């Protein structure tokens, strides 16, 4: 079958390309549903971006993918972007649905139904399993960094929103007054998330284990 | 010879036909779509209901029932040359599985989220539902258990036994009928409204996680590659 | 939109909606549409519905076709949730511009906490014009005035770019090299570890410095333009101002109320009692939105929705002036298609069947009396 | 998914007499109301939402059952 | 409070909107048994079958 | 000879005895059983209460005590032809405590349940809960022993180590103590109210299903029956 | 009102007053319907004999 060991690197190329698309949308589809499923669409509304509920459940139930898909793709390639995929799938996903539907669909502004910003987390779980090679390293700092990083991490993007507003005698930050408008129908809490994310990184790394799982049946 | 694009088919044939739903949605969203007690809704929307699922059933029992048979009985030796065509026209399922399960769980699922968002559903069969529930999923249901049967009947390694990992990898998606369609059953006792926070969303959560067994199909796909006589040229020439 | 799928008795007995009124029927991008009117919180309201505790004055209509620039419950602007007090009138006004061209049915909704979207009458408003021309500015107590349609776009566009853009480079560096089939057998037979070194983990704690780095630089540059920030404003208004209404001078009670099965009428025996000094006789039953009048009585000019409207749809036995002092049985019929349009008819399917209403009166210089009526609705097959 | 799904019409022949209307005293009742009330103690989405959770506990059990099955010793 | 008599004598009749006055001591008993049995036969019928 | 009509016994020793009982009850039900705050339930209903526990006690006592001692020592080496009478006689011992579980769990159980329908309860000791919890129970937890040390004392197989089904159908029934008993327990901070759903009976449901360890058991009696040099005749003769 | 400023061991004072619940009273605090009338001080450097 196999001719040379020339073609043998075309194909394992070729492969390489076919299996990153299953991969990558595979998970794009999966994480979607789950960010989706376990939400109260905080993700959805400039104002429901808040200090408390948003900046704690979000880096918590997000590590969840991350943490699976490390526990194989490091323990059994060593590629370790295994957490900065997932997050890159969740937020095509997302963007392009939010550009599409919830403003090509039905009008929201975009500065309004934009997503939270995820990257920053996923790179230093990434990096930090990567360096010093152990799970257990990785969900201690590594689900630390993920919890903390985020709020930060999407502050140059949500600031703007909360410039003061005297609107109609009533103090309103621009994000309010933008749910307000567009009709639908504190770092503790960063600490609470980082504290917690451990628990989940380490349970999720397990269940991985499983969703790795090679055996046959009968 | 080798992989074709045949491929290409199964990537335009999502494209082409869920681009046409989009268009079609797009203008009967609005007309018809907004008011499901017109009768402009029966026709438009009911009947596209109908249609579908019979469609569906069919193309699923030709589809499976296709391969099921055209089975290759001598397996036992068939050469690590096509062992090869083989496992690569398996991968163009998987792209497949993927590409359909991206529709379904990621594009339409999200939309509907933007619905419920701006209309206050009149059915449990809202356009985007009658797309989302019962057009998207079965669709990449009947293109994981495609994938599944071929690599069962098409390939050995995966001809012997079970796998455990690709098996949950098709009957999840199978399993979200309910999961999903609890998403507005559960929410009607505590709250009625659609919160995605709410345990009744929980079960879609659960299905959409077994999404992740496509780790284990890839490792066992790729060491069905290995076992049928390649990764040894180049590899060893590394 | 959304109501008529929902139980006919939640809508008989939730909020009723009267005194309804919409400053214009077709309007510009841009244009201004006041709607006014009253509401009244059943005070039989349904177990299943929490109480309005923390409730919202939300509109009905497909998405931002209009803004809400204003809303008022009482004299006070309500962009807060708000606590309605069970029993209570209120009166409401709502102030929209137009966003999208075209036919649009807006209602005026409560949110009405622990299960319930209670949808009030919708009417069709035209919106004339191109999207394009529509602007929402905003005068900020920082100086700048900003339009909230395009506000902070390029900002939320970039940084998700940025970012976007350093994940792909991150794979991008890593998929330089062969992902799959080769490093997955060097794995196995044989330690990986050759897969990894110097040149690499430079690399990884470039990205990881160069992250935290970023993130804390943007972060306090972010700081420093836009060093005037609040948080998001929050928490349920309370201390709402009801409406204080004069007793009724009329008092009715409902004997026995009753509709045919495939039917498009309601039937009550009410024995109508007029203590007051004027002359009296009923002019309109409110229902579920649905309003039926007696047109040899009252006759509606606030243009109420057409398919809401029953002109002579109220039929009483007789209605001829009630005396002061004088108290009779009437036997009055409320009939109109809309009685089956809009489903009150589906209160066939409904676990509770009592409806809800309220009953205009109206003495010979004609200013008005509001009873409130509810009883049992009994249906009648054969 | 039979499980949960026939359940219903499998009782109605039994029920339906029971859920004749009656006005008792000024309400309407169903018989079945008037039985409860008389003799003093102390929608088909409900189907389909029934039969898709009998699957996932039909399933849970059927693992539980593995181990009431289990012919082990001890010591 | 005694009641004298006996309960052979109650009766709990009531009409209904369907025009038929019934008595709810005993309406629809003879119904809901036969279901019962007919389906419970059946059951055993099955095990019969196999056993 | 063989299997005796001592089987007869087993039958009709609970059915008399609980016959007499619902007799018993069915006559002073109403009669002293209604106000437990008067002098006829002290006697008629109390007394009958310290009466059973200590009946129970000693019974079990010498019971189990009987048959540990009776146990056979030179099991190593007796016939056939008694490993199958004897594999028999535990047969019987397994129909009189699926008898009387059946009492137990089914009658008095579901029984005390129309009780709470028709008073409010005086004390945690009603007639029904009298017989429901402190006679019905320790009654088939006591059979439930007898025939678990009958099998280990009387049968090879069954003589080596700890069946875990038979302990889990033998101890489940006696675990139902405090878990039947939490019913009334349980449900008097949140809801005082005996409804049945309440998290307070969901120890009586667990312990409940530990009757399906009956499954196991009998699967391992038919195994002491195939060891024992029986199925073989007529089985190879099928 | 505070009966006094200085107090030897063993000794009486007496806290008086009146206060109001805020009609407007905040969702995040459940309304006071279990509230206790307690004393903010450091532990028992005095005893509560009576409040009313």
């Amino acid at each position: 079958a196999v001719r040379s060991h020339a073609e043998a690197v075309q194909v394992s190329r070729t492969i390489d390309w076919m299996a990153l698309f299953v991969v990558f949308f595979v998970i794009v589809g999966s994480y979607h549903i789950h960010a989706m499923l376990t939400m109260g669409d905080w993700d959805f509304w400039s104002d429901w971006k808040d200090r408390r509920l948003w900046v704690t459940v979000t880096p918590i139930v997000l590590v969840t993918f991350p943490a699976a898909v490390q526990s194989y793709l490091w323990e059994r390639y060593r590629l370790p972007w295994g957490a900065t995929v997932c997050v890159l799938g969740l937020l095509l996903g997302e963007w392009i649905n939010r550009y599409f539907n919830f403003w090509g669909w039905t009008y929201f502004p975009i500065n309004f139904v934009f997503p939270a910003s995820l990257v920053p987390g996923a790179i230093i779980l990434d990096t930090v399993l990567m360096l010093s090679g152990s799970y257990l390293f990785t969900a201690i700092v590594g689900a630390m960094g993920w919890g903390l990083i985020f709020y930060p991490g999407n502050w140059p993007i949500i600031a703007p929103l909360h410039v003061p507003v005297e609107y109609n005698g009533m103090l309103m930050s621009i994000a309010d007054i933008q749910g307000y408008n567009y009709v639908r129908t504190a770092p503790v809490s960063a600490f609470f998330s980082a504290f917690m994310s451990i628990l989940i990184y380490f349970m999720w790394h397990f269940i991985g284990r499983w969703f790795s799982n090679e055996r046959f049946l009968q | 010879l080798l992989d074709k694009k045949w491929l290409t088919f199964a990537l335009a044939i999502y494209t082409v036909f869920y681009l046409w739903v989009r268009w079609y949605e797009g203008v009967y969203g609005w007309s018809a779509g907004l008011d499901s007690f017109a009768p402009e809704f029966e026709t438009y929307w009911m009947n596209f209901l109908y249609t579908e699922i019979v469609l569906e059933i069919v193309t699923a029992s030709i589809l499976w029932g296709y391969l099921w048979k055209t089975r290759d009985r001598n397996l036992a030796a068939l050469t690590p040359r096509e062992e090869l065509r083989r496992n690569f026209t398996h991968l163009v399922w998987l792209v497949a599985y993927a590409w359909a399960i991206y529709w379904g769980a990621s594009y339409f699922t999200e939309q509907d989220g933007t619905w419920h968002q701006t209309i206050v559903r009149d059915t449990d069969f809202t356009p985007s539902h009658i797309i989302e529930f019962y057009l998207s999923y079965p669709i990449y249901i009947i293109t994981g258990f495609a994938a599944f049967i071929y690599a069962k009947t098409r390939l050995p390694f995966f001809a012997k036994g079970i796998s455990l990992p690709y098996l949950v990898l098709v009957v999840g998606p199978f399993m979200i009928l309910p999961n999903v369609g609890l998403n507005e059953w559960g929410h009607t006792f505590w709250f009625m409204e659609e919160l995605f926070v709410a345990p009744l969303h929980y079960g879609f959560v659960i299905f959409g996680w077994l999404a992740l067994a496509v780790m284990g199909t890839l490792t066992q796909t790729f060491y069905s590659f290995a076992q049928g006589g390649l990764g040894q040229s180049l590899c060893e020439a590394v | 939109h959304g109501e008529k799928s929902q139980a006919a008795f939640m809508r008989m007995r939730t909020i009723h909606w009267y005194d309804l009124s919409w400053s214009k029927e077709k309007v510009k991008i841009n244009e201004t549409v006041e709607i006014k009117g009253k509401f009244h919180v059943f005070e039989g309201w349904p177990e299943t519905v929490d109480e309005p505790d923390v409730a919202f004055l939300n509109v009905g209509m497909p998405g931002p076709v209009f803004i809400r620039k204003e809303s008022y419950i009482g004299g006070q602007l309500v962009p807060r949730s708000v606590r309605l007090e069970i029993g209570k009138t209120y009166d409401f006004r709502v102030v929209l511009k137009a966003r999208r061209p075209g036919d649009w049915h807006v209602h005026t909704m409560m949110n009405v906490q622990g299960g319930g979207p209670i949808i009030g009458p919708g009417k069709w408003i035209t919106v004339e014009g191109s999207m394009s021309e529509f602007r929402n500015p905003v005068t900020t107590l920082t100086g700048q005035t900003v339009d909230l349609e395009n506000y902070n776009e390029g900002n939320t566009y970039f940084w998700h770019a940025f970012w976007f853009a350093i994940g792909v480079a991150w794979i991008g560096y890593w998929s330089r090299r062969p992902i799959f089939i080769p490093r997955l057998l060097m794995v196995d037979a044989g330690r990986a570890d050759e897969l990894v070194s110097a040149t690499d983990r430079k690399v990884a704690m470039g990205f990881l410095a160069a992250t935290i780095l970023i993130v804390v630089m943007a972060m306090s540059s972010a700081n420093s333009k836009y060093p005037i920030t609040i948080p998001l404003q929050a928490g349920t208004m309370r201390g709402m101002k009801p409406l204080e209404l004069p007793a009724p001078t009329v008092s009715v009670k409902v004997e026995d109320a009753t509709y045919r099965v495939p039917g498009r009428a309601m039937r009550m025996k009410l024995t109508i009692t007029n203590h007051g000094n004027s002359p009296i006789r009923l002019g309109e039953f409110y229902t579920a939105s649905v309003r039926f009048l007696d047109s040899d009585v009252y006759k509606d000019t606030t243009g109420y929705p057409e398919d809401l409207l029953a002109e002579d749809g109220l039929s009483v036995s007789d209605n001829s002036p009630l005396a002061p002092g004088e108290t009779r049985t009437v036997d009055v019929t409320a009939s109109d298609a809309a009685w089956e349009v809009y489903r009150l008819s589906d209160i066939i399917y409904d676990p509770d069947s009592r409806f809800a209403g309220l009953l205009f009166f109206f003495d010979a210089t004609g200013n008005r009396q509001v009873v409130q009526i509810d009883a049992p609705l009994i249906p009648s097959f054969m």
